């Protein structure tokens, strides 16, 4: 079963990249690109159609460690589009993906393209979490942002700033993802009075 | 007589497959009209004619 | 008073206006902030048998006259610091005060066009839930929440769980 997951994931990345690698009008660019993403989503749906509830999360930890083990950013973004359509179609509960994305210890700020694409995907899929999960995600995102130094390079700053849009989306009052009292409670638990 | 017109439309698509299967006879291929693979209801291949 | 109901001629941010410590600069408003300060000084020294006449005073005297938002915020500023004493020593009255708060919110949402301060009211109500009442106010609150205007309902939807 672990081997089965490995096989499906490896073949999907390699195949989609290589057929698209040669651009012989293989594709029509607008929503047929969305259809190739649908194609990865269907391969993921077949793989999921075979698993128990208690085993629902260790496979997801394997998926995210396999995505974060990659090196090509196009490969990473292709598997993140697969994970996005796997959440959007209703196959995956949209809390396990976000938690295993952020709590993955390969997600460090030095992996700046991985940082940017990860927090882009969490900005995409955070709108469906219940509010207690949004509170725990707020806590772990703040603790991830807290590891950045006072000074970083001038090129990596915009890709680092992708977590700030997730934070701005959670603490936005009109979106109402969670009661704002929970947000200020988590913040003031992390930045108590007198701390910048 | 008036049931000739449902048939002619059915004889379009059949003829189309003939005009495809004569086309690819010299290349190294295997043609078929039914492909029994799984997925078929999520992949866009299910959402075709 | 005319200063809370009809004239907001001085309409200064009421969370400045009811801060008594404004008396630092000579900008204390009038009996508004002065009676707020003296009410806190009297109720801070009151025994619980004397504080327990507040729910009757809310639901019998103040509730048929709270019509605008400044009066609602004044009643919140007036009673809100003593829910700690009620939750510690006598728990009927905390529930009655919670229901009275939601009722005054209903009357001000009906008899006014829009609220400028829906966010501090909403945060106060969540703080009152998560600190003091919890879920003793379930059945009687949702009738009030469902009668509100859409934006307040959109921010108050997490009360019902």
């Amino acid at each position: 079963m672990e081997t089965q997951l490995q096989s499906i994931f490896e073949e999907v990345v390699k195949t989609e990249v290589i057929e698209e690698a040669f651009p012989g009008m293989f594709m029509d660019t607008p929503e047929d690109e969305k259809t190739k993403l649908i194609s990865c989503l269907g391969a993921f749906r077949q793989f999921w159609g075979g698993l128990s509830q208690e085993s629902h999360e260790q496979c997801i930890q394997w998926i995210v460690k396999f995505i974060h083990g990659q090196h090509s950013p196009k490969r990473i973004s292709f598997l993140y589009d697969c994970l996005a359509m796997a959440v959007e179609t209703g196959l995956l509960p949209p809390r396990l993906v976000c938690e295993s994305l952020i709590n993955s210890d390969t997600l460090e700020w030095e992996r700046t393209q991985l940082w940017a694409l990860t927090f882009k995907l969490v900005r995409k899929i955070i709108g469906g979490v219940d509010y207690k999960g949004v509170r725990d995600l707020l806590k772990v995102i703040l603790e991830k942002i807290l590891t950045i130094p006072n000074t970083v390079s001038s090129a990596v700053v915009q890709q680092l700033l992708a977590a700030r849009e997730v934070i701005a989306y959670i603490l936005e009052r009109n979106a109402c993802l969670l009661p704002a009292y929970f947000a200020v409670t988590e913040i003031r638990k992390l930045y108590p009075e007198g701390k910048l | 007589m008036k049931r000739i017109i449902p048939w002619i439309q059915q004889l379009k698509f059949w003829l189309g497959q003939q005009r495809c299967k004569q086309s690819i006879k010299h290349l190294p291929t295997i043609s078929s009209e039914t492909l029994q693979l799984s997925n078929y209801s999520t992949h866009p291949i299910g959402n075709l004619s | 008073s005319p200063s809370l109901t009809s004239e907001t001629e001085w309409v200064g941010y009421p969370f400045r206006l009811f801060d008594f410590t404004a008396c630092h600069q000579s900008y204390s408003e009038m009996s508004c902030s002065y009676t707020l300060a003296l009410a806190h000084a009297v109720w801070h020294h009151s025994s619980i048998g004397q504080l327990s006449l507040i729910p009757k005073f809310l639901t019998e005297v103040l509730l048929p006259i709270v019509k605008t938002e400044f009066q609602l915020l004044y009643v919140y500023h007036l009673v809100g610091p003593f829910l700690q004493r009620f939750q510690q020593e006598r728990t009927r009255c905390m529930i009655e005060i919670g229901v009275a708060f939601y009722d005054m919110l209903l009357n001000v949402d009906q008899c006014s066009t829009h609220l400028n301060y829906m966010d501090p009211i909403c945060d106060f109500l969540y703080h009152m839930k998560y600190m003091f009442t919890g879920d003793s106010v379930k059945e009687q609150v949702e009738k009030i929440i469902c009668n509100l205007k859409p934006a307040l309902k959109l921010r108050l939807r997490f009360i019902t769980h």
